[PDB]
């Protein structure tokens, strides 16, 4: 129950190919 | 581009089509409008002649 630092809390805390595939024809 | 302009230039083409399909309305929708002045009109050929 000893209190622990707070700088050590502190411390531990498909859409490409649908437009590809259209930009190569057009 | 040119397969970007070619592929822009059948999409307005295809507005084209969508165009006069509204302005074909439109000529029917102006003549019973037309129509209801045509019956308005026809009344004064009586009513002044009185």
């Amino acid at each position: 129950s000893l209190p622990i630092e707070d700088n050590y809390i502190r411390e531990v805390v498909s859409k490409l190919m649908e437009c590809v595939n259209d930009a190569v024809q057009t | 581009l040119g397969k970007v302009s070619d592929k822009s230039r059948e999409i307005s083409e295809k507005y084209i089509e969508e165009s006069q399909a509204i302005i074909q309305e439109l000529v029917k929708l102006t003549m019973e409008k037309l129509e209801s002045k045509f019956t308005k009109l026809c009344d004064l050929e009586t009513q002044l002649e009185m």
